[PDB]
Parts: C-alpha cells; structure tokens; sequence
C-alpha cells in the first residue's frame, strides 16, 4: 500500500505537470545502488538492475506490476489535487521536528502546554505522535530536514495564536516503555506558513 | 467538473431523469435540470436566460430548448 501511495504521490505530480520520474534532490543517493539488490545473493535479476534508484522511479515495464486503481481514499487523482488546494487556504502553523533517529524504535508524543491555566485550557497533551522504527542494527540516518506536523488545529482549539507563548513539551517512549532521555534530543521548532496572501504590518509602513 | 469526465453534473442529472419509468417522475426531474442552463448562462443580468420574462429573447434559449426537447 505505502508503494501504492508512492506511486500516487508520482502520479499526481504529472497532474502538477511536475515530471513524474525526475527528482532533484538527493542525487548522489539516487545513482547509489541499493543493495543487497545489487548482490548475487539476490537471483532476482530484475531487481539487479534497478539496483539504482533512479531507474526506481518508473515501476510500470520496469516492475511490470501496477495497481488496480490509484485512489487515496476514493478520491479521484483531480479529487485530491482539489482537496489539497482546500487545505492549503487557511493559515497553518506546524511544529517540526529533527530526527537524529538513533536506538530502537520509539514512540514519541507531544503538545504545547499554555503558561496560563484560568479560562484557558491546560496542557492539552495530544499535539500529535509519530513513531520512529528502529533497531540497533540500523546504521545510523539524519533527516536533511525536518519533519513537520500540523499543530493548527490543537492549538486554534487551545485558542492559542500563532504568536502566543507557548511550550512544546515532548515524551519519547521505546516500545519497552522505558523512558528516554529528551535532553539529548533538539527541540522541536514552530513554524508559521502562510499562502501567498500575508498579513501586512500594523508598526512601520511596508509601501513607500 | 467531471470525476468520471463523463461525470458530470448536467450528464447526472439528466441521468437520473432517465431512469424514470414515469412520466411525471421523469418530468420533475428533467424540468430541474433545465432550469440549471438557464441560470448559469444568464447569471446577474437583467437581459439573460435567468429571468423567466426575458429568457425567450436570447437566441441561446431556442438552442437550449432544442436539447431539452
């Protein structure tokens, strides 16, 4: 299904006229070959030569496998285009977060927590969880970037703005419940995204 | 907008009106959609398909009419 959601993700990229089997990033990755597949352990010739990523792209004749229908939850392909655009009108705010991802794999959870308490709702603890799989087998990987996570609509409920103070506060739990040591991991920061259309300034005067 | 690209709103419509066995069934349902051409083609103004006094006037309307029939 996740290579199904791939294949979707490619195919809408055409509809964004985006080329579909072209990426421009990573590229000393791509070329890289992916082994074992590279290997005579594998007897799989087909998957030899596609060793390269790059050639990954194009599952159709090069897998010769395809997918009955390319629909992420009964949304035609234009469906989605359209559902995405809806998202993307209101202002979002996303809370990311830098995976060092090292260790066994581990759940993590986390909320803003508000200074005040009164009228205002405490910390609501459920900003969202991700989990990380791992093993100690796993060689070490960074994120390029960050990961991010649409903290809107906990905190428009919380009735935070944007600019309000708060605090993220972050659990790590492995899956053996022991607890993990937060120090050692960045916080996470709060990024603002907005569309086009930004807000002007109520101090200075942007036009001369 | 078409899902199907045959999927059309129109095309549904005039579908559903289709499936009626009835005459009268099939009536309701098919006047409706009529009325869907004369909305959009006229819009806001005064003159158009959109107003019931005026919609004779424009020549679109018998083209309208020829489909209806």
């Amino acid at each position: 299904t996740t290579d199904r959601i791939w294949a979707i993700w490619q195919d809408l990229q055409r509809f964004r006229k985006r080329p579909y089997r072209e990426a421009n990033c990573a590229i000393q990755l791509m070329h890289t070959p992916l082994q074992p597949f590279d290997k005579s352990d594998n007897n799989d010739e087909a998957t030899k030569t596609h060793a390269t990523p790059h050639d990954g792209f194009e599952y159709q004749n090069s897998f010769g496998y395809a997918y009955d229908n390319l629909e992420l939850n009964h949304y035609s392909i234009p469906q989605l285009d359209h559902m995405l655009q809806e998202r993307k009108r209101h202002d979002r705010v996303f809370a990311g977060f830098l995976l060092h991802n090292i260790g066994t794999s581990a759940d993590g959870h986390v909320f803003v927590c508000l200074p005040t308490g009164e009228h205002t709702k405490d910390c609501s603890h459920e900003a969202g969880m991700f989990s990380i799989l791992g093993g100690q087998t796993e060689m070490s990987f960074v994120f390029d970037r960050l990961y991010k996570l649409d903290i809107t609509k906990a905190l428009k409920k919380n009735g935070v703005h944007l600019q309000g103070d708060f605090d993220l506060e972050i659990e790590i739990t492995a899956v053996n419940g022991s607890h993990l040591d937060s120090h050692v991991i960045h916080s996470p920061t709060i990024l603002f995204e907005a569309g086009t259309d930004s807000a002007h300034t109520d101090d200075g005067h942007t036009e001369p | 907008d078409p899902e199907r690209g045959s999927e059309s709103f129109f095309y549904r419509q005039v579908l559903l009106a289709l499936e009626q066995t009835d005459f009268c069934q099939f009536e309701v349902q098919f006047e409706i959609t009529h009325n869907a051409i004369h909305s959009w083609t006229g819009g806001l103004t005064p003159y158009g398909m959109s107003t019931l006094e005026y919609t004779t006037y424009d020549p679109l309307f018998w083209l309208h009419h020829a489909n209806t029939d």
